[PDB]
């Protein structure tokens, strides 16, 4: 009958987040509309594929990091470690998927410096992907932190957290691929 | 029974209150007279490994038995040298612990009376609180 | 019997302080470290106010250069706003928020102590600039952006200020989460949401505010690092950039100036139910106005954007002129909470009305300003640099003092000192009403803000030397709070009670001076506003129910 | 009006405020009691004040 | 847990129509377009009260009134034990010493002394995060 | 970016952490 | 009149002396409310702990529903007779005609404050010099307006800005480095100039009805540029509409400031401002 | 550090006649300073293994009393006494263990 402190703590931090994203966006807007005559992408263009079949893996991670977490509620300890393996390889093919996308776009087209576009695609990508870097770590602090005590319930309820992470950096690339390859 | 302000908690602890603009403990004596009477207790309770205890108290019955049941009131009343001081009666009166008789205490006692009343006469009380304990603290030794 | 020492001890021993400094999650000692290392840089941005105003005294530049002047209000605006405002806010949450609801400590104790240290080593960096050759950060602490470009503001200084103001800005969010989850899960048994003092709820609005100000801050300060370290046409003026500053600064900007008032209101609501002998009158409406100026404080960000060209000017007009209502309620609950109660003048209670007479000039200038053909003339002149200082010298000075003065007989316990404590109330009103109250004139004739020189032939000299006499009053006024604070620090009167003021309407009242580790040796049956008038005072309990609703 | 009007009164009326005040309320008899002097008949209370040092 | 969602709820039904009155006015009344810049930051400071304003009501539904909630609970009921707090840690100093190397090397732009200082902050948040699970040293 | 200076800091978090670190791997805590 | 308005200048244009007449509402709204706060504040100081209600705490009254709703209608009330106000006279304001009698294009660039004169059309139409070359602009591959009578003001020669005192009169506000901020404190009024207000979303223009007053004015820079902020002073001049006719002809042939101001027997450098020992050497 | 400052000056943007003067008044001032704040230091991690010994270990857990009452549940390293309090140990030189998951009360993940 109490309201889970640590559960309660992220979900208030990861509101803050999304507010690190709202001056992320504001950048890509102002940047869209007060310069924008034609399309944005002037001397570029988006891959939709390399881009949807990427993002298809952080939509198919968060169905993974969601069926780890509810072996972590059951108690199974080892259910937990073979979905945030699952988790952490596919998030790693986001980082190395989302990483390939860029050297096709700076070797080919721009860069953040000669383009008003090519600064807020490398920033909205680019703080976004520093937060799968430092989602895919705390995937690491979590399951070389269930080989040192006996699986607690505050070896779950750390469990709970990790995922909320996760749920939030595949929500908020929906906001970003939703918009600066659907919204061009 | 209890004050106007204070009340009783769910265990003994009596929390108390004070008007706000005064004080909480009054003693009578300047606040820089009570600093240098602490580090001669507890300097003096710290070389002489006695504990020494000041009480300032009216002696109503006879005086040298009431001071016994002053000296219960120590928290150790084995190396306490309790010190009672009758400031109406001129009525100063050491009484030892029972365990620092060993140790030199007989040679001490009646120099920290002597030292004591010396400065009460043509003097003020603290002046000789002062004077008595870190002078019969140099007398006692471990 | 019941054989006490004479006098308390007055420093610890040998080493009982410098590993409690490294090793701690103690609120109480966190509290005591926010408040003794803002002072430090109460000091280092106040040093840089009396340079400021000696400059201003003589007609031209005496001895300093003229980037020397325009690093000097930068530097003061940062450290006297970032680096001692907002750290102050969770001082005194650390301190109180743990006590006036039953709760043994914060919700997560380890980011408690990194949101300290997080403050202490970012405030370092930005001021750490002044080690560069070219001097730390030469443009506002606003930092308009073709000003703070990598040729226009070329120098590093600019930079460490960028990123003094994101480690420090990380630990305001971080001891924002600790704040919430706090009230929200720790509350005595007994304690609702409601019948919790207004300080708690100041404490909760603002943690809310802090998440929406200063994310959307970092998020602008790394938009500004990328277009200076890196190349970035962000905040490039072809592609708006030199408005969407202005719109991610003062999105960040209100919400951060209204979590600088709201707090320091609550300490004020602590205050008056004290020596004014009967409750907070209006209780549940500073609930509802604390609710609604923390919502309107938002959605008002572009009243700082009235002259540069176009913004949506009735938009930020008529939302502006609402937050004059709810802080307008908050008054009238003050005098009402004030008004029938015999009403003991103590150095708490005098810096609280002190707070209600400079406030009122920093809030009637408000709405002044929040009119935009009123503000077409004064907009970046001394009639500006004079509001901010009667709406923010009073929550943050006035009612700091107030809260320093109300709680140093209890993370202590030793009364800090009264009649050198109404010395430094009088050095300080009497000072402070001599310094900023010609601005009203002397900006609004003609003196705009961050000005270095003001050629003689000009009518300025005669009220920019009144204001430097005056400042001086307020860099003497330290003197006897200071030296208050370091004598009664470990000398001084002594506390044997568990409630120094009487009065005392709080959970922190119905604990020991200081408080034990864990904050409660027991819980008085908490089923009132104020727990602690109901102990102590049980031939008031039939009272406080009867005679309340006129 | 000179050099000397100013910054010899921008630092002598802040010392010369500070003067005034500190005549009025350093000097009001503050709330700590009297020393005791010897011919008073001790109204005060018993008084026990053991060491904590052992 | 009903007026702890209650305080959040309020503040979104104010975000959401400070953001749609703002989109609408500057849509029809601004000089140019949609000011996009302050309309997203008040379409996404209605999503920080929406967020946890709507997790707090799975924390309402989902949990009965605890005695933080009930009008006149006596001290005697919520007993038990409260949970972990770390009684003291070490740790906290230095994850802000790493940040701050991380942030003097993003500030004077040292990319040796960004990922010297990153390297810091995974060794100082593996520490305080592993720091309650250890078990004593195996030999 | 050469000289002996880089030397030094690429020497003691770099080649003496993993020195010292793996000491306390071998070793004991006593 | 006078101290009601907390130092105001008189102003020069009609629009100007609209805000002073708006200024002095202080007086219905700020002075009035914030003598009653006062009023209540200082009346609880005859309300102190006297040693007779010693034994006997307050009624210890709480909660009063009429007059939370009473004084915050009597607040909401004052500021719903402001925005009517403020919205009539930012209406006055803010307002343009396609007759605009005198264009001046002000680009203030990085400390001094480059003038210039575009189109001029007379309510008698009478003069008619409209010179703008577009072949200069088009040298620069901009924003900037540039044109054949500019007042360039180097760092001792503070520009003085020419202008006639019965006209409508128009400022086009550039900037070409940072936003700095246009203020002659005569026109009660300020706008900031950008690098590039068609692209920020800017207004870039204001107005000005006529001036009701001869001389000569002072002008600073007010949102700030770096480092020789304080350094930025401009001074316009009200001359007459027939001294300004022939102004420009001596202008048009071709001569300075310090020429063009004494052919019209007028001061040629600034007299209510000078230039700066600190910045010369 | 004051033989690097051709590299201090040039990479850490300080200046190069600042360096030396950190090297020359720091070379009296800062040992000077180091020495005051690590024999306060050591001393106050002696103390820290006396509120051990005399307490006990500080467990996390706090444990609400029936009656308020916010305690902390010490482990005490030692015999206890009849009452609730632990006899004083005495310090040997050896380290002493400062948290519960180094005396073995985590456990085994499951092998
Ligand atoms: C290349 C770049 C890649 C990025 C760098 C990689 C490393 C970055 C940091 C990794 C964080 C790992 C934490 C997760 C480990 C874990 O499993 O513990 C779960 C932990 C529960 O632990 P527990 O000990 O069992 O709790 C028991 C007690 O309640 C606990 O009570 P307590 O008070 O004793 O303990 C406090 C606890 C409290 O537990 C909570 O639930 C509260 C959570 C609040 C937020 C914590 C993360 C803060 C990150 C800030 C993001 C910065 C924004 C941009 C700058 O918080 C923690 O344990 C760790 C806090 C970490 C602070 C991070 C310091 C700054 C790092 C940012 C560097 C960015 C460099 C930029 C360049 C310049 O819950 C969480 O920490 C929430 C998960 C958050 C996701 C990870 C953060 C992502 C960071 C984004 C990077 C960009
Ligand atoms: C990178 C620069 C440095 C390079 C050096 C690398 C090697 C240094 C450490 C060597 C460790 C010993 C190696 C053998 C031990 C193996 C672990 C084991 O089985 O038993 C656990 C073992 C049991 O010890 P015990 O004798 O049984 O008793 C301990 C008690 O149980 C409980 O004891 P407790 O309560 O007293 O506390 C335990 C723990 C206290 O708890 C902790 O603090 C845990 C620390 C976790 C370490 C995290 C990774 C380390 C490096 C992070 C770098 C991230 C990349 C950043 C790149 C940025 C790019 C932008 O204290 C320690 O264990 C001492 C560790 C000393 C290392 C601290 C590092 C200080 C400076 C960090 C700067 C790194 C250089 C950066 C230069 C620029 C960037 C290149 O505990 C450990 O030693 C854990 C060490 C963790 C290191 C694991 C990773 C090995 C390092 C190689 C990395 C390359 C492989 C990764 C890629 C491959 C992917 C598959
Ligand atoms: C035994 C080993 C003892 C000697 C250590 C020899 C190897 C050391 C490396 C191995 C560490 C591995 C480890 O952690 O094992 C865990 C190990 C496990 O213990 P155990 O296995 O159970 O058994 C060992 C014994 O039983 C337990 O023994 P214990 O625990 O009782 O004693 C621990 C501690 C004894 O405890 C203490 O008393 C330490 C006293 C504090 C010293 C630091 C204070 C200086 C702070 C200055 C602040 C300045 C501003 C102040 C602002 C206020 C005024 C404005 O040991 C020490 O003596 C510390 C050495 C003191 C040197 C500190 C360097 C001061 C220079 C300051 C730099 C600034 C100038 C830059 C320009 O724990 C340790 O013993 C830790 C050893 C100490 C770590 C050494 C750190 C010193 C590093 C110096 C260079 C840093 C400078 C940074 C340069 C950047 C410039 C900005
Ligand atoms: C520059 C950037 C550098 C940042 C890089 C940091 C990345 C993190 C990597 C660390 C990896 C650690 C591996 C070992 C882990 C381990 O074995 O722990 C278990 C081990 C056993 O724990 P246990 O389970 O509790 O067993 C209980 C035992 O009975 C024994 O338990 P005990 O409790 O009785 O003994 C505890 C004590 C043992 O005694 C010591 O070892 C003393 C060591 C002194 C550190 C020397 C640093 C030099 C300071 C320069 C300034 O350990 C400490 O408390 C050390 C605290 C370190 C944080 C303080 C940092 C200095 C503050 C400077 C800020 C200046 C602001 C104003 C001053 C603030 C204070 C008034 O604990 C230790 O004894 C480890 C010793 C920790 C030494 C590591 C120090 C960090 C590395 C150098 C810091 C560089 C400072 C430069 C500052 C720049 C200017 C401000
Ligand atoms: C402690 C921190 C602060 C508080 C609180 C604060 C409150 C207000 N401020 Fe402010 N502020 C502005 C408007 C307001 C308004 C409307 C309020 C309100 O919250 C004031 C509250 C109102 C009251 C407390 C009065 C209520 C009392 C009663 C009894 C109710 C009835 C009385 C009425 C209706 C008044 C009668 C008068 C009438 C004219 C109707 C504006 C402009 O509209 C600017 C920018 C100027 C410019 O152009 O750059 C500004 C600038 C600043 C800056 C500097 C930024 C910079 O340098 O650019 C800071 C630090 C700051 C802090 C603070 N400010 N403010
Ligand atoms: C809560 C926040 C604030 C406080 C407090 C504050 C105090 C003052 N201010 Fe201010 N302020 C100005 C005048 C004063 C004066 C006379 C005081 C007074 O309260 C003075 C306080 C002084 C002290 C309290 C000094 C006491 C220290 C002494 C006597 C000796 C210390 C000794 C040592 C050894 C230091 C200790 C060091 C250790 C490490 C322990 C002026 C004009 O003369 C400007 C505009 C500049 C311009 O032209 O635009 C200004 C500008 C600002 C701005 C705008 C920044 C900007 O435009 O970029 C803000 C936000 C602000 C806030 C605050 N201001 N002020
Ligand atoms: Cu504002
Ligand atoms: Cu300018
Ligand atoms: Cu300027």
């Amino acid at each position: 009958n109490r309201p889970n402190m640590v559960s309660v703590g992220t979900i208030v931090w990861l509101s803050s987040e999304l507010m690190f994203f709202a001056g992320l966006f504001a950048m890509y807007f102002t940047a869209r509309a007060q310069a924008g005559g034609a399309w944005p992408p002037e001397p570029t263009e988006l891959n939709l594929a390399l881009a949807v079949p990427v993002t298809l893996v952080l939509i198919a991670s968060s169905f993974t990091c969601q069926m780890g977490v509810f072996a972590a509620e059951r108690g199974d300890v080892f259910g937990l470690r073979r979905w945030y393996v699952i988790t952490f390889l596919m998030g790693l093919f986001f980082v190395l998927g989302q990483g390939y996308e860029y050297i096709h776009l700076v070797e080919h087209g721009t860069t953040i410096p000669g383009s008003a576009y090519g600064s807020v695609f490398y920033l909205a990508t680019g703080f976004h992907g520093l937060h799968v870097i430092g989602g895919l770590v705390a995937f690491v602090l979590l399951l070389a932190r269930t080989k040192m005590s006996k699986f607690t319930p505050a070896q779950a309820t750390a469990a709970i957290v990790v995922s909320y992470y996760w749920h939030f950096v595949d929500i908020v690339w929906i906001a970003l691929f939703a918009t600066i390859y659907f919204v061009r | 029974d209890l004050p106007y302000g204070s009340a009783l908690t769910s265990s003994g602890r009596i929390s108390a209150v004070t008007e706000p603009g005064e004080l909480s403990v009054h003693y009578p004596f300047p606040t820089m007279d009570l600093v240098v009477l602490d580090d001669a207790l507890k300097y003096g309770s710290r070389a002489a490994k006695a504990r020494f205890a000041v009480y300032i108290g009216p002696l109503g019955a006879d005086t040298a038995a009431t001071a016994r049941e002053i000296l219960a009131n120590v928290p150790t009343p084995e190396n306490a040298v309790l010190l009672a001081v009758s400031p109406d009666q001129r009525a100063i009166e050491v009484v030892y612990g029972a365990d620092v008789k060993g140790r030199g205490i007989e040679s001490a006692a009646p120099l920290g009376v002597s030292a004591a009343a010396a400065s009460f006469k043509e003097g003020n009380l603290i002046d000789g609180l002062i004077s008595a304990v870190r002078v019969m603290s140099a007398g006692v030794s471990p | 019997l019941l054989a006490r020492r004479p006098f308390p001890q007055r420093l610890g021993p040998r080493w009982t302080l410098l590993y409690k400094l490294v090793t701690t999650t103690d609120h109480k000692l966190i509290g005591m470290m926010y408040v003794v290392a803002c002072f430090i840089f109460f000091f280092i941005g106040g040093l840089m106010a009396l340079l400021l105003r000696t400059e201003l005294a003589v007609p031209g530049l005496q001895f300093l250069s003229n980037e020397q002047y325009n690093q000097l209000f930068t530097m003061h605006g940062t450290v006297m706003l970032l680096f001692y405002a907002t750290p102050i806010v969770f001082g005194f949450a650390n301190l109180v928020v743990p006590l006036q609801i039953g709760a043994p400590d914060v919700a997560f104790p380890r980011l408690n102590a990194l949101s300290f240290w997080l403050f202490l080593f970012g405030a370092s960096i930005a001021l750490g600039g002044f080690l560069a050759p070219g001097g730390p950060a030469d443009f506002g602490w606003t930092a308009y952006t073709p000003l703070s470009n990598a040729m226009h503001s070329p120098g590093a200084g600019g930079d460490l200020w960028i990123f003094g103001l994101i480690v420090g800005g990380l630990g305001t969010i971080l001891g924002a989460v600790n704040m919430i989850t706090t009230v929200v899960c720790m509350r005595a048994p007994g304690m609702i949401m409601f019948r919790m003092p207004i300080f708690t709820w100041n404490i909760l609005v603002t943690s809310v505010i802090v998440l929406v100000a200063f994310p959307l801050l970092t998020s602008a300060l790394f938009g500004l690092a990328a277009d200076r370290n890196l190349g970035a046409h962000v905040f490039d003026p072809a592609n708006g950039g030199t408005m969407l500053w202005e719109h991610l600064f003062w999105f960040f900007g209100h919400p951060e100036v209204y979590i600088i008032a709201l707090p320091f209101f609550g300490i004020v609501t602590e205050i008056f139910p004290v020596f004014s002998r009967k409750p907070v009158f209006g209780y549940t409406t500073l609930v509802y106005a604390t609710i609604s100026i923390g919502a309107l404080s938002i959605a008002v960000w572009a009243h700082h954007l009235y002259a540069t060209g176009a913004v949506l000017l009735p938009f930020f007009s008529f939302m502006t002129f609402m937050i004059a209502v709810p802080t307008g309620i908050k008054f009238v609950n003050w005098i009402g909470t004030m008004w029938k109660g015999q009403l003991t003048f103590e150095t708490p209670m005098l810096f609280s009305v002190g707070f209600l007479v400079t406030f009122l000039l920093g809030g009637l200038t408000g709405v002044i300003l929040a009119s935009p053909p009123l503000d077409f003339h004064v907009t970046d002149s001394y009639f500006v640099v004079a509001h901010f200082h009667y709406v923010l010298f009073g929550t943050i000075v006035f009612a700091t003092y107030a809260g320093v003065y109300f709680w140093f007989p209890k993370m202590t316990g030793r009364l800090l000192d009264d009649r050198l404590g109404k010395l430094h109330f009088w050095l300080t009103l009497i000072g402070f009403h001599t310094t900023f109250l010609v601005h009203h004139w002397l900006g609004a004739e003609g003196m705009p803000r961050r000005y270095a020189d003001y050629l003689p032939t000009d009518g300025f000299t005669t009220l920019n030397i009144v204001s430097t006499i005056g400042s001086f009053i307020l860099g003497v006024s330290m003197l006897p709070f200071v030296w208050n604070v370091f004598k009664s620090w470990r000398y001084g009167e002594p506390v044997t009670v568990d409630d120094p003021w009487g009065y005392g309407n709080s959970l922190e009242w119905a604990t020991s001076c200081p408080p034990p580790r864990h904050n409660f040796t027991e819980l008085p049956r908490i089923r009132s506003e104020r727990p602690a008038f109901e102990l102590h005072y049980p031939h008031m309990i039939e009272r406080l129910r009867a005679e309340s609703h006129p | 009006m000179s050099t000397a009007l100013t910054h010899g009164l921008i630092g002598g009326v802040p010392l010369v405020l500070f003067a005034v005040l500190a005549l009025i309320f350093l000097t009001r008899k503050g709330p700590h009691p009297d020393t005791y002097k010897m011919s008073d008949p001790w109204t005060h209370a018993p008084i026990l004040w053991a060491a904590e040092e052992p | 847990m009903h007026i702890e969602a209650r305080l959040f709820e309020i503040l979104t039904a104010f975000f959401a129509l400070a953001a749609v009155v703002y989109a609408v006015l500057t849509a029809m009344f601004a000089t140019g377009g949609v000011e996009w810049a302050g309309t997203t930051a008040l379409v996404l400071t209605t999503g920080l009260t929406l967020i946890t304003g709507t997790f707090f009501r799975f924390v309402a539904r989902r949990l009965d009134t605890r005695p933080e909630d009930y009008e006149d609970a006596e001290i005697s009921d919520g007993a038990g034990e409260l949970g972990f707090f770390a009684p003291h840690s070490w740790w906290p100093i230095l994850i802000s010493l790493s940040f701050s190397t991380a942030a003097v090397g993003a500030a004077l732009w040292l990319p040796w002394l960004i990922a010297a200082g990153v390297a810091f902050v995974i060794t100082s948040v593996c520490g305080l995060v592993f720091e309650y699970y250890w078990g004593p040293e195996k030999h | 970016g050469f000289g002996p200076a880089p030397e030094g800091m690429a020497m003691w978090i770099i080649g003496m952490v993993a020195a010292i670190g793996v000491a306390m791997w071998i070793g004991s805590r006593a | 009149s006078d101290a009601l308005a907390l130092g105001w200048p008189t102003g020069i244009t009609p629009e100007a002396k609209l805000n002073r007449e708006l200024w002095i509402g202080s007086v219905i709204a700020s002075f009035a409310v914030g003598a009653i706060v006062w009023g209540l504040i200082f009346w609880t100081s005859a309300f102190h702990r006297k040693k007779a209600t010693d034994t006997e705490l307050p009624r210890q009254f709480g909660y009063n529903m009429p007059l939370e709703l009473t004084l915050t209608v009597i607040p909401f009330l004052i500021i719903s007779v402001l925005f009517y106000f403020t919205v009539v006279v930012q209406e006055r304001m803010m307002h343009k005609d396609p007759n605009p009698e005198v264009v001046i294009d002000v680009t203030a660039f990085q400390w001094n404050w480059k003038f210039g004169y575009q189109k001029i059309a007379f309510a008698d139409g009478s003069f008619d010099y409209d010179g703008a070359d577009p072949e200069r602009k088009e040298a620069m591959t901009t924003y900037l307006n540039f044109d054949k009578i500019e007042t360039l003001g180097t760092s001792s020669e503070i520009p003085v800005l020419v202008l006639p005192a019965g006209k409508r009169i128009e400022f086009v506000l550039n900037s070409a480095d940072v936003i700095h901020g246009f203020w002659v404190p005569e026109f009660l009024f300020k706008r900031d100039v950008l690098p590039e207000p068609k692209a920020n979303n800017s207004d870039n223009v204001f107005q000005v009805s006529e001036i009701q007053q001869t001389g000569a004015f002072v002008g600073r820079c007010t949102e700030m540029c770096g480092t020789f902020h304080a350094m930025m002073n401009f001074e316009v001049r009200v001359v007459e509409p027939n001294d300004f006719k022939a102004y420009i002809d001596q202008r048009n042939a071709g001569k300075t400031n310090a020429e063009a101001l004494a052919a019209i027997n007028q001061p040629p450098l600034a007299i209510t401002t000078e230039p700066f020992e600190s910045r010369r050497g | 550090f004051a033989c690097m400052n051709d590299i201090i000056a040039l990479k850490f943007h300080i200046s190069l006649n600042a360096t030396t003067w950190i090297g020359r008044i720091g070379m009296v001032v800062l040992p000077a300073i180091v020495y005051f704040v690590a024999y306060r230091w050591a001393i106050s991690l002696q103390r820290s293994d006396r509120e051990v010994l005399e307490h006990g270990v500080e467990t996390g857990i706090i444990k609400r009393l029936p009656h308020g009452a916010y305690v902390e549940l010490h482990q005490p390293l030692g015999p206890v006494d009849e009452h609730g309090h632990p006899i004083p140990l005495e310090y040997a030189g050896a380290p002493l263990p400062k948290r519960m998951n180094k005396l073995g009360s985590g456990g085994a993940p499951g092998t």
